[PDB]
RNA sequence: UAUUAAUCUAGAGUGUGGUAGGGAGUUUUGGAAUUUCAUGUGGAGCGGUGAAAUGCGUAGAUAUAUGAAGGAACACCAGUGGCGAAGGCGAAAACUUAGGCCAUUACUGACGCUUAGGCUUGAAAGUGUGGGGAGCAAAUAGGAUUAGAUACCCUAGUAGUCCACACCGUAAACGAUAGAUACUAGCUGUCGGGGCGAUCCCCUCGGUAGUGAAGUUAACACAUUAAGUAUCUCGCCUGGGUAGUACAUUCGCAAGAAUGAAACUCAAACGGAAUUGACGGGGACCCGCACAAGUGGUGGAGCAUGUUGCUUAAUUCGAC
RNA sequence: GGUGCAUGGUUGUCGUCAGCUCGUGUCGUGAGAUGUUGGGUUAAGUCCCGCAACGAGCGCAACCCUUAUCGUUAGUUACA
């Protein structure tokens, strides 16, 4: 594939997804926490996100990529460790941007988990 | 570190002391609270209004640097 | 809450000149005697150079060096789905665990006179064929399997 | 003050009650003096651990009674270096009928001392002068040579 | 929130930024009220006036 | 005590000069971000809690990036806060703009304040009409821990939530603190005014807060804004369930609300605060073969021992 | 013979846990506090600094029995 591209990472309290994509929008590959034998509680841990990120970085290095753009969209605790995984997995980083769905104080969110 | 009672202009508006307004504005497009600015807070609340206007005027981004 | 206590290691077995030898003799202990497990170990060595020939001292030190584990797993639970967390242990408990493994896998078996079965057990544990090396490999491989729960350490 | 005029004084912890309650403290100081006298009379009659415990107890009693062990009678008058620093002293003096003399500070209260004197402890120029002159009052009362209270500017004892 | 310092130093500086965004945007998944919002604003004001002063 | 006349204002308030605030309502604009729509890609997951599950999904779901429509509210700014009749107000702006603040000597000249009557508002829900349901969510549907469970949670989804005429005119309407007048430290800290200086560290008087002197309170705790000091006035509590049930007045299309009982029973009221303990799916501290380890032993088996349910001519009783 | 729902005497139990307290006194209108708590130390409130505090008792330990180095009373039926 193209040497350039963007790696995107999204996180929800019980899900993580990471996708390597062309700069135009079309993806080249993607993985998630449920792709492995850690579905559920073990997939809310940074380990699942790190392994998924390493898997996508490795499979896009085989597909062809280099120093990548960083698009994080979400409010997960592993949104910083995923970038470290990208950096150490060969898909090194130079800059990082925010595509997060962070809302300026708005409308009703879902019910309260407690 | 006040920038409007110190300058003595005492006149706050959109564009006449923008750098003074930004003195309380972090590069992160976020304004420091009273416990950090530590000023008379007439000028700090004027900064609040002016820089929220600037965000509305797209001088500084909402969520960006 | 008790803390680090003065564990003591007795004088080595003065017929083979090794503390691990006397520890092994005192872990496979039957009826309480050391004149018993000493004969057991001597006959085991004799049958070792009889079948599966190897020098007792070198094979013993190699087994001691190899069968030692790497880490330990502490059980952690909060609400449900209990898991393990890695922890480090001094080598004394490692060689003690080796002692216990040898005693358990030797004292209990069919396949007649205990001399040859314990010789075979110690030889297999020595040449890296799985009798206690498999545990050492697993405990290393176990940490990377439940690392999602291993990371949750306080 | 003590080396200029011999007088009982308290320098260690003024205990929280040593004038309104001094009976069981009189017996305590008597036990201390008697034990010291016995130790002077004693010369290693027991095991050394018991001697270590004896010294242990002596020093335990000293670290609380080190100030209040020189007077065997309740004072008829006391001075104070700071009304808030000597809460126990002023409390036990107000339980009795003895007047209080203190070096009041602006953070203190002036409704607590029978003799309010605006003497600073943060600024030593007042407290040193007042201590010297309080010594000199009883010195000249006892017909001995007097050091200060007649000088326009006494010794500059400025604390760093 | 862009961070471009070095290959790894950029992420080292981005750690604090990510922490700030995570703590700021965490309040869009549970119940909240505007009066309680002013309440917690006063509470964090007291926290930073007592600890951070 | 009240009236008479006018100059004095000194509270009622008013003028000149300045003046902070997200006050309120109405109006104007905007998109960060989601959904629909457009481009795509992609392989096997997404959705999520306590573990998971309902549910979406190979027809392309989740994801991936922006853009038009849409509507919600507008990360920080946000103050030991301001404003505000409590009620409530945070993108920005405009109109009316209420009231906060002093320099207020000056000014009609006691005009004043409370105030049952009355007037208004009082959050939000919900709901009559017109919209969106993009997003949320009562009700609803499912999974799930409780012995079930409607209750924790998660997912979705109607009215509604959001807007305007609005209604219910009810609250945890909280400072749980009715207003107005005169006075009362210091200090801690946020703010306004005038004054004069670089801003904080300057003074004065006030708004909203606290420790705390005197003062007050049953103590906790108020304390310059009192629960103080005294005054003025209104309403209420003279026990709890009975008791918002009886009658009954009033508001409402709607969902529902304001005032308001008894017979009967208790010596009490989910009375209050402080006050000593242990527990906490609240912890700090201090330690123990209290826990891991092996040794073992028993629970697995045999007898040896004594008992227990049973059986006896007694199977002696208790230790449970 | 029974009622340990009278118990004694004797214990077990927490636990050999480091706690239980008390007299002098003061504050709180009151229950209550204080000294003991905290922090240092052998299991150890064996013990200490500190304070509305001062000391003192119980538990505990040093002290007692056994193991224990040398010497000492003395040597057989231990020894031999």
């Amino acid at each position: 594939n193209v040497s350039s591209g963007i790696i995107h990472v999204s996180c929800s309290p019980n899900n993580t997804i990471v996708s390597a994509s062309d700069p135009g929008g079309n993806v080249l590959c993607w993985a998630s926490s449920g792709t492995m034998g850690f579905k559920g509680s073990r997939k809310k841990t940074p380990y699942s996100a790190g392994i998924a990120a390493d898997k996508v970085a490795k499979t896009v290095k085989e597909m062809g990529m280099a120093t990548v753009k960083l698009f994080v969209k979400g409010t997960g605790r592993g949104k910083d460790t995923a970038i470290r995984s990208f950096a150490n997995a060969g898909l090194s980083i130079t800059e990082i941007n925010e595509k997060t769905p962070i809302p300026h104080n708005g409308c009703k969110p879902p019910k309260r988990p407690r | 570190y006040c920038r409007f009672c110190a300058i003595g202009q005492l006149r706050i508006d959109l564009i006449d002391d923008l750098e003074a307004l930004k003195r309380f504005l972090s590069p992160y497009a976020k304004i420091n609270p009273r416990r950090i600015t530590g000023n008379c807070q007439m000028h700090q609340r004027h900064v609040a209004k002016a820089l929220k206007r600037a965000r509305y005027l797209a001088l500084v981004p909402f969520v960006k640097d | 809450r008790k803390n680090r206590a003065p564990k003591r290691t007795v004088l080595p077995d003065p017929v083979f000149n090794n503390t691990l030898v006397t520890r092994i003799i005192n872990v496979i202990m039957e009826d309480g005697k050391k004149g018993l497990a000493q004969r057991i170990l001597y006959g085991a060595f004799d049958l070792i150079e009889q079948r599966t020939k190897e020098k007792p001292l070198t094979v013993f030190e190699r087994a001691v060096g190899n069968v030692m584990p790497r880490l330990e797993l502490r059980v952690r639970r909060i609400a449900g789905s209990n898991y393990q967390v890695p922890t480090e242990v001094p080598q004394d408990r490692k060689i003690a665990l080796a002692l216990r493994w040898i005693a358990m896998f030797a004292r209990k078996r069919h396949e007649k006179t205990m001399l040859e079965k314990i010789a075979n057990e110690i030889i297999d544990a020595s040449n890296n064929t799985g009798a206690a090396i498999k545990k050492k490999d697993d405990t290393h491989k176990m940490a990377e399997a439940n690392k999602a729960f291993a990371h949750m350490r306080w | 003050i003590a080396k200029r005029v011999d007088v009982a004084f308290i320098t260690q912890r003024w205990l929280g009650g040593t004038l309104t309650n001094f009976k069981t403290l009189s017996i305590s100081i008597n036990k201390l003096n008697k034990l010291v006298e016995k130790q002077a009379e004693n010369a290693a009659d027991l095991t050394k651990k018991e001697n270590l415990m004896l010294s242990r107890e002596i020093e335990r009693l000293e670290k609380f009674f080190g100030g209040v062990k020189s007077l065997k009678r309740l004072p008829n008058l006391l001075i104070v270096d700071d009304p808030v620093y000597e809460k126990n002293a002023v409390a036990e003096a107000n339980i009795l009928r003895i007047p209080v003399v203190a070096l009041c500070n602006t953070n203190t209260n002036p409704e607590l001392v029978d003799f309010i004197i605006p003497a600073n402890n943060h600024q030593p120029q007042s407290t040193c002068l007042l201590m010297n002159l309080l010594a000199d009052a009883v010195a000249e009362a006892k017909a001995m040579p007097t050091m200060f209270a007649y000088k326009p500017d006494e010794e500059i004892q400025i604390e760093i | 929130e862009v961070k471009n310092d070095d290959l790894e130093l950029a992420l080292k500086k981005f750690k604090r930024v990510s922490l700030e965004i995570r703590r700021l945007a965490q309040r869009h998944e549970y119940h909240l009220r505007k009066g309680m919002r002013l309440r917690e604003k006063r509470k964090i004001a007291q926290k930073k006036r007592r600890k951070f002063r």
